[PDB]
């Protein structure tokens, strides 16, 4: 080749005038060795042509060019850049067609009013009169950063082709250009927004195409911000409740979807008379996606009706749907109404709360799905800063309570999790008073899954509350099994102390919990005294080296002499570990 | 050779059986340490006492997590390890597994199943030939059975024993005279320890099972007070409830195989002996 443009060709593999990729990011200093002149008149070039589809280097190379307008003069000479690009656009892998477009829209506004007409729309067209489909796909995403600038004259044409790219013979340029009809919506004037883009939407909603009826939900919202409410009814409306309606439950799934956004996009009247029926009849579709999305989007809309109507019309007509929601049979749609449904506290106020949601609230508690009691569980602080600490702890801890306490220790092990969450979510206040019996009582539980889920939910609940709390709250009342006379439960003190030196520092573990092992070195029974050597092994990396040389190792080596064979062998074990062997 | 052990026991845990070769040699340590064991095996408490697991290899882990995990908790199985479940090699491996590794933390005792000719009937013979390609694994195991204690006395008070008492036995002298190291009898009192069953008629009765015998209330009351013990503790009979008291409470049925052949569709049991021999029950289902 040519040495200086060379350096970017790879002379070393076996390709097909393939590039250096990590050269193609070292790009924009090439076009400094030869100047501007030399960058246009050979670097460009060599890079629109000479294209193997090395990909992330066509990518890296479609990024580059969208920063390359000084390094080729400057404005003046911007649309020196558009032949590569054009390129580019209509490539194959399209992560590179996007790169390409994104770039070209960047410079769109380098280039002059004049330039724009001369180089940039004509690069417009033949992309979208373009005879492949890629070409057509990407010529959508360019028709909203020149529209502006050009002359009225280029305006028409640019919305004729754009129309000729709605109605595309292809699906593909018809999706492409449906998701797009919003943004270039937005820059008309809009009288054309109201003769042209109006019949563009209406045709891509009726389109034999679900995949494209789909999309033009989105570009609804779009439409139906730019244009006055009282033209909504005519031009737009229709086309919306026949989209609520479609046959097609992926249209009427969009719909459910960009609910809240049509909602503002319509206003608080449309909102109150189409708008609400709609979406009583959502939360009724068959499919359960639909119902479910609608489900999702339960406490946005209410929060968004008029305060003026609001609560009247919570009460009427949206509530009685959602008690029936709180049952439907798909969990998928369950799932979707939890994670929620109590966001509507601050909304319908203390009284409301607790006399219409908290029995809701109760029935989702108990229900069968665990994702859906969870959901719940997850969002308890919207309520409780609604209706009282109280009023609440008197409507979900008979039901904690209730579920702490029952048949499969399986179930018992579920409201296990809940507490991390009830701690970091009701107050360490609270958690005190209410919580901390229950989650000490599940220590010494008959069932040892239960007990060990306990002790693990100590760890959680001391990184909620802090090391402090845990000396003061839970590390005596643990300690205290160590006089127990069963087994079982002198274990579980150790298996205790094991977690919590893992979150209560240096300090706390080596002043008030080391000495309950060391203690216990003595137990009667075996099992004890060579967990108290397992114990020192796993808290022994806590403690300073002080502690461990006139504490531990002393106590190791005395049960290193013990008459059970597993206290001796785990006792070594713990002193090799250690390194006090 | 523990690093070992403790290997295979990690590998057993997720119901993966070990090798013939490896088999071949937990067998013969077994045996070194069973051979010392006596007739009526010295056990203290405190300890978990198991039934009848045989071969419900996920419900012995059920079992674990209800019970605590060996060596922190000490057991106590009755036998009756393999035949009717569908993993007898898992199952019966790992309790081998657990015993050489821990000999003082578990004992298992022999029951009526750890022999040859019933082996043979249900399941245990075969499914070894299934997995391994000959019947060596059921030959190192099936000998390794005629070393397995007929029974245990916890703190001297509580005996236990797979089957029941024997007409031929009436004092844990008789039972320690007994040559343990061979096959099951069809008669005699090392068959009936492992055949018997309590039941509610006075006396000895003619067994259903064809071996052994059914022995009533007076019997075990007589037998309690000559040997000075405060419960005899079994297994051998399917117990819906998991476990069952008779016997005006000289003797508890326990049974560990929930829903047994996975058709029964019985609740299982563990019993509890604490530091002084106060007891307490576990009853559970089968693991999901
Ligand atoms: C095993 C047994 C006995 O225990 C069994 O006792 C009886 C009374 C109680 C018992 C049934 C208990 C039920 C809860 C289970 C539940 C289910 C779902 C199935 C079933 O399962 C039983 C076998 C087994 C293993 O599952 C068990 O539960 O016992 C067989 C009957 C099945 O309905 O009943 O049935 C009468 C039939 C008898 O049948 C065989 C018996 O013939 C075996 C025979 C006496 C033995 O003779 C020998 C030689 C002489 C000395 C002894 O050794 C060689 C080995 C073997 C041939
Ligand atoms: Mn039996
Ligand atoms: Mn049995």
């Amino acid at each position: 080749s040519l040495y200086p443009i060379a350096v970017l060709i790879d002379e070393l593999r076996n390709e097909d005038v393939q590039l250096r990729l990590n050269s193609i990011k070292k790009l924009s200093t090439i076009a400094l060795a030869l100047g501007v002149e030399r960058t246009r008149s050979e670097l460009l070039p060599f890079l629109t042509d000479t294209i193997y589809d090395e990909d992330e280097v066509l990518l890296a190379l479609a990024e580059q060019l969208g920063t390359f307008t000084t390094l080729v003069g400057g404005p003046e000479y911007v649309h020196c850049l558009l032949p590569p690009l054009e390129s580019l656009a209509t490539v194959e892998e399209t992560v590179v067609r996007d790169k390409a477009v994104e770039s070209l829209r960047a410079i769109s506004h380098e280039h002059s009013p004049s330039d724009l007409e001369a180089h940039f729309v004509p690069l417009v067209k033949r992309l979208a009169g373009g005879d492949w489909f890629t070409s057509r796909t990407s010529a959508c995403g360019l028709f909203s950063v020149c529209y502006p600038r050009v002359s009225s004259a280029v305006k028409a044409e640019l919305r004729q082709y754009f129309r000729n790219l709605c109605s595309d013979d292809t699906p593909m340029v018809r999706r492409a250009a449906a998701s797009k009809l919003g943004e270039f919506a937005k820059v008309l004037e809009l009288d054309n927004v109201k003769s042209e883009i109006i019949p563009m939407f209406s045709n891509l909603a009726s389109d034999e195409q679900d995949s494209v009826r789909l999309l033009a939900v989105e570009a609804c919202v779009n439409i139906a911000q730019l244009l006055p409410q009282e033209d909504l009814e005519a031009l737009v409306m229709p086309t919306l409740r026949q989209a609520a309606e479609d046959k097609s439950w992926r249209v009427r799934y969009m719909v459910a979807d960009k609910f809240t956004e049509l909602q503002k996009a319509v206003g608080p009247e449309i909102t109150k008379t189409d708008l609400v029926p709609a979406f009583q009849n959502l939360m009724k579709d068959c499919e359960a996606e639909v119902r479910a999305a609608a489900s999702h989007k339960v406490k946005e809309f209410c929060e968004n009706l008029s305060a003026d109507c609001r609560e009247n019309v919570i009460m009427s007509q949206i509530l009685p749907c959602i008690k029936e929601l709180v049952s439907d049979a798909n969990q998928h749609v369950k799932s979707a109404l939890a994670s929620v449904i109590m966001g509507l506290s601050p909304i319908l106020g203390k009284d409301n709360t607790i006399e219409h949601l908290l029995p809701l609230f109760l029935a989702q508690l108990k229900d069968e799905c665990p994702e859906v009691r969870l959901n719940i569980i997850s969002n308890l602080d919207c309520v409780n800063e609604v209706i009282g600490i109280r009023q609440l702890s008197q409507s979900l801890l008979p039901a904690i309570v209730e579920l702490a306490e029952d048949a499969k220790w399986r179930v018992r092990l579920a409201i296990i999790e809940y507490m991390p969450l009830l701690a970091g979510q009701l107050g360490v206040e609270f958690f005190d008073e209410k919580l901390n019996s229950l989650c000490m009582a599940w220590l010494v539980d008959h069932v040892y899954a239960i007990r060990e889920a306990a002790t693990s939910n100590l760890k959680k609940l001391v990184e909620k509350f802090g090391k402090e709390w845990a000396h003061a709250t839970i590390i005596p009342k643990v300690l205290a099994m160590s006089g127990d006379p069963n087994y079982l439960h002198r274990m579980t003190t150790l298996f205790c102390i094991n977690v919590l030196s893992e979150v209560c520092g240096q300090d706390i573990t080596t002043k008030h919990m080391l000495p309950t092992v060391l203690r216990m070195a003595g137990d009667p029974v075996a099992n004890v005294r060579f967990n108290v050597a397992k114990s020192l092994q796993k808290i022994g990396p806590i403690l300073d080296n002080s502690t461990l040389q006139s504490e531990v190792k002393p106590i190791l080596e005395k049960l290193t002499q013990d008459q059970d064979v597993d206290v001796k062998y785990f006792a070594q074990e713990a002193l090799t570990v250690l390194s006090l062997a | 050779f523990t690093k070992e052990l403790d290997q295979w026991i990690e590998q057993l845990n997720e119901c993966k059986q070990l090798s013939e070769s490896q088999v071949k040699s937990l067998c013969e340590k077994a045996k070194e340490i069973l051979t010392k064991e006596s007739n009526v095996q010295e056990v203290r408490c405190p300890v978990t006492v198991c039934g009848d697991v045989h071969g419900q290899f996920h419900d012995l882990m059920e079992l674990f997590r209800i019970g605590g995990k060996s060596p922190d908790t000490n057991y106590l199985f009755m036998g009756d390890y393999v035949d009717r479940g569908y993993y007898s090699v898992e199952t019966v491996t790992l309790l081998v597994a657990l015993k050489v590794r821990y000999r003082e933390r578990i004992t298992i005792l022999r029951g009526n199943h750890e022999s040859r000719q019933i082996t043979q009937v249900y399941g245990f013979y075969d499914e070894c030939l299934r997995k391994y390609g000959n019947a060596n694994v059921w030959k190192y195991f099936t000998d390794l059975f005629d070393y397995l204690p007929l029974t245990a006395l916890v703190d001297g008070q509580i005996f236990c024993l797979h089957g029941g008492l024997s007409p031929s036995i009436d004092t844990l002298d008789h039972i320690r005279a007994l040559d343990r190291l061979q096959e099951v009898p069809h008669e005699g009192p090392m068959c009936d320890l492992l055949w018997s069953d309590p039941d509610d008629r006075g006396g000895w009765g003619i067994s259903p099972r064809g071996a052994g015998y059914t022995f009533g209330q007076d019997i075990s009351e007589t037998f309690n007070h000559a040997n000075g013990l405060t419960l005899v503790s079994r297994a051998h009979q399917l117990v819906m409830e998991g476990y069952n008291w008779c016997h005006d409470r000289n003797v508890v049925t326990i049974f560990s195989a929930p829903n047994y052949c996975y058709r029964c569709g019985n609740q299982a049991a563990i019993m509890e002996l604490d530091d002084t021999l106060k007891y307490s029950f576990l009853q559970f289902d089968p693991a999901p």
